[PDB]
RNA sequence: UACAUAGCUGAUUAGAGGUAGACGCAGAGAACUGAAACAUCUUAGUACCUGCAGGAAGAGAAAGAAAAUUCGAUUCCCUGA
RNA sequence: CCUGAGUACGGCGGAACACGAGAAAUUCCGUCGGAAUCCGCGGGGACCAUCCCGCAAGGCUAAAUACUCCCUAGUGACCG
RNA sequence: CGAAGAGACGGAGCCGCAGCGAAAGCGAGUCUGAAUAGGGCGAAUGAGUAUGUAGUCGUAGACCCGAAACCAUGUGAUCUA
RNA sequence: GGUAGCGGAGAAAUUCCAAACGAACUUGGAGAUAGCUGGUUCUCUCCGAAAUAGCUUUAGGGCUAGCCUCGGAAUUGAGAAUGAUGGAGGUAGAGCACUGUUUGGACUAGGGGCCCAUCUCGGGUUACCGAAUUCAGAUAAACUCCGAAUGCCAUUCAUUU
RNA sequence: CAAGCGACUGUUUAUCAAAAACACAGGUCUCUGCAAAAUCGUAAGAUGAAGUAUAGGGGCUGACGCCUGCCCGGUGCUGGAAGGUUAAGAGGAUGGGUUAGCUUCGGCGAAGCUCAGAAUUGAAGCCCCAGUAAACGGCGGCCGUAACUAUAACGGUCCUA
RNA sequence: AUUGAGUGUUUGUACCACAUGUACAGGAUAGGUAGGAGCCGAUGAGACCGGAACGCUAGUUUCGGAGGAGGCGCUGGUGGGAUACUACCCUUGUGUUAUGAACCCUCUAACCCGCACCACUAAUCGUGGUGGGAGACAGUGUCAGAUGGGCAGUUUGACUGGGGCGGUCGCCUCCUAAAAGGUAACGGAGGCGCCCAAAGGUUCCCUCAGAAUGGUUGGAAAUCAUUCGAAGAGUGUAAAGGCAGAAGGGAGCUUGACUGCGAGACCUACAAGUCGAGCAGGGACGAAAGUCGGGCUUAGUGAUCCGGUGGUUCCGCAUGGAA
RNA sequence: GUGGUGGCGAUAGCGAGAAGGAUACACCUGUUCCCAUGCCGAACACAGAAGUUAAGCUUCUUAGCGCCGAUUGUAGUGAAGGGUUUCCCUUUGUGAGAGUAGGACGUCGCCACG
RNA sequence: GCGGGGUGGAGCAGUCAGGUAGCUCGUCGGGCUCAUAACCCGAAGGUCGUAGGUUCAAAUCCUGCCCCCGCAACCA
RNA sequence: GGAGGUAUGACAA
């Protein structure tokens, strides 16, 4: 994998400018960058989906296994088995091959030569992708991540975010690829599932490029780290792990900063003398002469003076509730719920939040965490029981899959609210790193991370006193995650949160944790680890 | 940022026209129906 | 230093310098100058210095010129320009 | 069986070719690497194929050419 | 060849007799162009060439005299350090 | 006796190196270059400038054009002067109809202090300051409702040339 | 009699300057372990020295007396050397030209030759880190404040190595 | 390069030995392909016992002991694949060799010795010889990076009421400018180095700024109504000239901000600059007439050389290609 | 007479006042129809004929405003001179602006209905 | 004419690189102390010199204008 | 028991 003089500019905002990178074979490259840096765009160039405006991107002829950052569900009714089977081209070629046989009967002596060649290649190609895979896939689920066979016959759209991530990861492996391009392979996975992915990627003999915002996950796998710079629009490739990249990078920016400082001092020195000559008496001929001579040096200095790159601005969040929390924000009493045709997730679930409380809904993948939160908002109507919100409680919901954005509309149109004027909307979007005409961009072209900021901005603009957050740090760059956690910690309201990120929950400082599926309203503590083990 | 651009013929790929656009007001590639002297017919032209 | 060799003595043999302030070949090689300035370039491979010459020197008998199809070592003059 | 090897040639650095490295063939110098050999080798202005022309890495060779310190006999819309 | 002459021989070559086009190429046309269009340059609408002579120019010191200087061989410490 | 010029020597002054040393002397390149100054030699006849524009590392240099001269070709005579006729153009003057500058008078929204009334709410005054309006009177390179004389362009025009 | 400058005797612009200039003994810094450093020279060969750190070269200061404060951010020098950057060379993955052969105008295309060539490797230097001022050098502003006034020992604040 | 021996350590490569192959089903640990009805054994078989390795924990592999002769496969079902055994091999991890390299040190014959002794020999030169030292370094050649006023060749505007300082340098508009045009000053004033996807084209439609009067929030002044109002507005951006038969304003459709050009003019030293009817191709708007080769007009720009990119019925140094 | 449509610099206009509708022109009556309003059948568009001349519109009166404007005189100025020469004067030609006498409430066509 | 400056009572940030007006000391009110200082807790004090532009929005960018401070305003 | 040693605060009253 090699790229030369890479250039790419969507409209007015550019991604790569004379960027270059060379990746040796059998390199587990960790791709790192802030949201919008252009990590996903690099893969699209490798997959030939995009074309560079200028430059050459060179890829090996080997087959590439691509794990998209977003799940591709062509139709809502697609079953999990159909989704996985689409990984291999067995079905596609057979449909083509079946038609070829039809043409052979219709056509006698005209197209036979072309048809015979096409038939031969399909058979040879089909045997290369041995048609025995029908059995292998069924057992690849078992050995991979303990994916139950009940899911195997279930529509994919109905799976949980963590479950979908397992299926998509398995689909990539099912294709039997030669190069692995993984775009956040552990976005929704829980702690247990992440262990399997790490071990497989450690053992994987071939080249694997990983886009991840999980530092610990990368450090265990990465041997080479590729950093996509958001301000310089370039690519830099280091040898080592994430910390080594940070150490090398921090030093380089330090050494660059010191260079610009000394160049400024020399410019100021000349400038100071030029001014002294400029204001001297016209009768001081020699000083006036020297002043002009130094004016020439001053001009040449100012033209070779390196510009310091503008440091990328970090998110600023100030979430405050309009009204005040009550001692009983939310009352859940004897609530039972089941998805039609599936086992009851919980029976007679009853809990009561206290107010200005950090409430963590713990669990594992596919256990009902997101179902419970959907239950409170009203998306799901409880099969039994009641859910009562005090009239003093305003609720803000952050869905797991980013289902609150209109892909067709722009960023500004999405955040449009009756309670906020135009300049107020722009100011907050700038605090979320959407500057100037970046807010007129369609939501359909944004990255998952940038979309997450828009959803967060919607939550912030509500000024609600109860925050139902379902995996908030997902898709966010590591810097933005820490900002999110720190600001929530200071939030003066009740927080119902779900998070598989150990760092994020620690920053928020959880008070009570609700374990699933075994309902257990418990005081928060390192006993969370005990529940995870059991 | 007003810039100079070329409008290529989407049929024959002849770079037929020199014009300019403001990238801020026209992020996407300018498309116009312009006469192609090669094909001697009006064809869709797109910035390249 | 053993045989030797070097050294040493004699004989033999041949150079040693000068020019014609020209002409030839070779080594080494400026600058003013021109470029309307100036570093590439130009003045020049010129002046100067040094070596070797010879009555001439140098080159010369195709691992060539060509592609009218062919020519048949080199040198010099006209032309090509 | 023989027909010129540390040669031809190549990289690097210079130079000579009207040709200033240029797309630069041809010739040479320094440095390093370094062939084939008649079913071979070189050239035909990068390079390859084909065709054509030649046969390097050994030497010699008169004449037609340059010049005149001197010698002999002369010449001049040359000096006086 | 011939008096250091005229002259004779010598047609290689040079200019002129056709232009147009970057060029392939076409040709009293040709190039541009899709164009029988328009337009450019040509033909229509012919005079050249050799030599002498004079004017001017170019390359040469180029109408004559004049720098401070630059470069390259040599000569000087009998003055003076 | 030693040190020699791309150098030497210097208790150091750009000091000395054969009577002038920021770099000796001599010969050569060499007739260096000199957009600079000086000089450039017989006669008569015909004609006769320029000291301007543009560009210029250009400004006391140069180049093209303008102006001089010589020769040549050719046309419904294309030049000049004057007259007649027809046009373009806004200067002199003048004017104020616009825009600036400006004087007085009348009247005035509004604007300053005083009292009564003060919740600072409504008045009555300096012949207190006065917009705008109006009356009269000025002013203008970058003002114009106007506008010459001249000059200029033109005419198959007329006369002389 | 007294003041400046230079300690002193000396030295200098032969030929407009004899001095306060140079030199000087003394001081200090630094280099130099000897085929020394330094210098003349393409080199050989020399000086240094037939010397050897109490010696030799270089910079600055300039008898003697009392003294010589602060700043190592910058520039030099010295040391460091993990990392970043970095030549030739080495290495050559891939891509072009050609064409035996394949070929469904297409085009494909082995070998050899040939035109380019990325990864990788690659020293010092530089970036960096520290030291060093008898190394180069540099050694600040504004506001307030006392039993009269004035000032202001004192206070605030900013800037700097 | 001269420049040659080794050792050791870490590494790249290629063979060579060994060992590894457990998805589910299935006799159970079938790695791929081909051949395969036969294969192995007193050259001591199966079974038994013990050690060892792997391990997915099922078993697999190997060594040795005792014993002495028999076993495996085909046939059979499972599965995508069926098994003995051989061959060609591919994954996996141990060793050996062939080894390319980096380092490590060691060695000694090159090379070096302004060390000693010996000879040539009168000689503190030199050359040999012998010891000692050093040593494949150093030195030297070629190449490459760094450093390098130690030294060298040079550059280091012009205008200018002297020169300097300051100002200016190209383009647009005005006044100066003397009613055509042109016209200078380091004269007086301002702008430009763009902008616009409509703020372009066309079709249709529209008319301004202010003022008075009335009117909730509402104020001098935001929106509304009437009347008056010839331009006192606007015309993207300076000024002048122009435009409300709009060149100003709105709306629909559009891309003529077309291609080839171009009689004839203006301007002009040149190079350039400006206008242009009209012709053809193919269009936009419009019923049609017709308008449209950008924008009210005039600034918004830079020769050549040299490079980039796209196209091309051009050329292609013997020829076809290529360069 | 009225309604169309033109040429001529508003001497054609403006303001004020008066009269008229037979036709014609308009107000006018409607939104079913094509079509229309960044809202509104106001407009545009279409269909229609109860009423009205009230307005527009035509004709007429008025110069109050705007417009046009001779002559005379003057400013300036071409040419030729002059002085007492930043200015000023004479001669000869030319000749405004201003201010005025005055003009003017239009004129010349073509078509249709009367 | 060449520069530097105008942000709460003073001294400073923020200004390059547009979104949200602060820090230091001081002032005022309340505490603590017998009292004062120091200390603790609360509050106040500017729409950024001023007026137009650019923008969705300016203290910030642009332009003008008025103020304050160091220089200069002429050389043989 | 004994001995040498290891922040601020008028003046008079
Ligand atoms: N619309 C649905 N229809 C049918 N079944 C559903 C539906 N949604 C969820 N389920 C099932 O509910 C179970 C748990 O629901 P839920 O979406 O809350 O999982 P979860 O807690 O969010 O897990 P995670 O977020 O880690 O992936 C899943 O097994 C899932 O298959
Ligand atoms: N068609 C597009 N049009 C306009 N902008 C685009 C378009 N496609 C991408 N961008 C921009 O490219 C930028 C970077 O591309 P990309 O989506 O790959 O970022 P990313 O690093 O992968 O995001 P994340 O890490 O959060 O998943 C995005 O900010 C996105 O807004
Ligand atoms: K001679
Ligand atoms: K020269
Ligand atoms: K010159
Ligand atoms: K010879
Ligand atoms: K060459
Ligand atoms: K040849
Ligand atoms: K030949
Ligand atoms: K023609
Ligand atoms: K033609
Ligand atoms: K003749
Ligand atoms: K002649
Ligand atoms: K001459
Ligand atoms: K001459
Ligand atoms: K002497
Ligand atoms: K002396
Ligand atoms: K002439
Ligand atoms: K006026
Ligand atoms: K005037
Ligand atoms: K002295
Ligand atoms: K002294
Ligand atoms: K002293
Ligand atoms: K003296
Ligand atoms: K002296
Ligand atoms: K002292
Ligand atoms: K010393
Ligand atoms: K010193
Ligand atoms: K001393
Ligand atoms: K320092
Ligand atoms: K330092
Ligand atoms: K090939
Ligand atoms: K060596
Ligand atoms: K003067
Ligand atoms: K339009
Ligand atoms: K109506
Ligand atoms: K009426
Ligand atoms: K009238
Ligand atoms: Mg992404
Ligand atoms: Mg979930
Ligand atoms: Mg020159
Ligand atoms: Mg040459
Ligand atoms: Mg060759
Ligand atoms: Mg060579
Ligand atoms: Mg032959
Ligand atoms: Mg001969
Ligand atoms: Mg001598
Ligand atoms: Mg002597
Ligand atoms: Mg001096
Ligand atoms: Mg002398
Ligand atoms: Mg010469
Ligand atoms: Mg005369
Ligand atoms: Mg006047
Ligand atoms: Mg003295
Ligand atoms: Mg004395
Ligand atoms: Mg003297
Ligand atoms: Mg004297
Ligand atoms: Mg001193
Ligand atoms: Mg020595
Ligand atoms: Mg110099
Ligand atoms: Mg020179
Ligand atoms: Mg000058
Ligand atoms: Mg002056
Ligand atoms: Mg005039
Ligand atoms: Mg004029
Ligand atoms: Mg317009
Ligand atoms: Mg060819
Ligand atoms: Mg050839
Ligand atoms: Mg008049
Ligand atoms: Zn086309």
């Amino acid at each position: 994998m090699r790229g030369q003089k890479m250039n790419l500019t969507f409209g007015l905002e550019e991604v790569y400018e004379d960027a270059e990178f060379h990746l040796g074979d059998f390199d587990k490259v960790g791709i790192v960058g802030v949201n919008g840096a252009g990590k996903t765009t690099l893969f699209r160039l490798l997959l030939r989906e995009l074309k560079l405006d200028k430059g050459k991107i060179t890829i090996g002829n080997s087959r590439i296994g691509y794990l998209p950052q977003e799940i591709i569900i062509m139709d809502e009714k697609m079953t999990v088995l159909e989704f996985l089977a689409e990984g291999r081209p067995i079905k596609k070629m057979e449909t083509e091959l079946n038609y070829i046989y039809e043409k052979l009967t219709v056509v006698d002596d005209d197209k036979q030569d072309r048809l015979l060649k096409r038939m031969g290649w399909l058979q040879e190609q089909l045997e290369y992708f041995d048609c025995y895979e029908a059995e292998s896939i069924l057992l690849d689920l078992v050995d991979s991540m303990q994916i139950d066979f009940d899911l195997f016959d279930q529509p994919i759209s109905e799976l949980s975010g963590g479950q979908k991530s397992k299926i998509s990861f398995a689909k990539v492996l099912y294709s039997k690829p030669e190069i692995l391009l993984l775009d956040q392979p552990t976005n929704h996975l829980d702690s247990s599932t992440k262990e399997f992915v790490t071990k497989y990627l450690k053992s994987y003999r071939g080249s694997v490029l990983i886009i991840s915002h999980d530092i610990d996950f990368l450090n265990q796998i990465i041997d080479k780290i590729m950093y996509i710079d958001k301000v310089t629009h370039k690519i830099s490739i280091y040898e080592g792990d994430y910390y080594t990249y940070k150490k090398k990078y921090s030093e380089n920016q330090l050494l660059r900063e010191k260079m610009i400082i000394q160049q400024e001092k020399e410019v100021k020195e000349l400038a100071t003398f030029v001014q002294k000559a400029k204001q001297a008496s016209q009768t001081n001929h020699a000083l006036k002469r020297m002043g002009l001579e130094r004016a020439i040096r001053l001009d040449k200095k100012k033209k070779n003076l390196t510009k310091r790159d503008k440091v990328y601005k970090r998110v600023k969040m100030d979430i405050k509730p309009n009204r005040e929390v009550a001692r009983t924000p939310l009352k859940v009493e004897n609530v039972t719920f089941h998805y039609p045709g599936h086992p009851i997730l919980y029976k007679d679930l009853s809990f009561q939040i206290s107010g200005k409380e950090r409430f963590l809904v713990v669990g594992e993948n596919g256990v009902g965490k997101s179902t419970l939160l959907k239950l409170l908002m009203g998306i799901n109507i409880p099969d039994k029981g009641k859910i009562i919100f005090n009239d003093k409680t305003d609720v803000a919901y952050y869905s797991q899959e980013l289902e609150q954005l209109d892909e067709e509309k722009t960023i500004l149109e999405n955040v449009k609210s009756d309670e906020y004027t135009d300049w107020k909307l722009r100011a907050t979007l700038s605090n979320f790193l959407f500057y100037d005409d970046d807010v007129n961009k369609k939501v359909n072209v944004l990255s998952p991370g940038e979309k997450a900021r828009i959803v967060l901005c919607k939550v912030l603009l509500q000024k609600a006193n109860l925050l139902i957050l379902d995996q908030p740090t997902n898709h966010l760059d590591p810097e933005t995650q820490s900002i999110i956690g720190a600001n929530f910690n200071l939030f003066e309201g009740t927080i119902i949160v779900v998070s598989h990120n150990p760092s994020f929950v620690e920053q928020i400082g959880i008070n009570r944790m609700l374990i699933l599926p075994s309902g257990n309203i418990d005081n928060y503590s390192p006993e969370l680890l005990e529940y995870y083990s059991n | 940022m007003r810039v100079n651009i070329t409008l290529e013929c989407t049929s024959c790929k002849e770079r037929n026209y020199l014009t300019n656009k403001n990238k801020r007001n026209n992020p996407d590639r300018l498309e116009k129906q312009k006469y192609c002297p090669r094909e001697r017919k009006v064809t869709l032209h797109r910035e390249t």
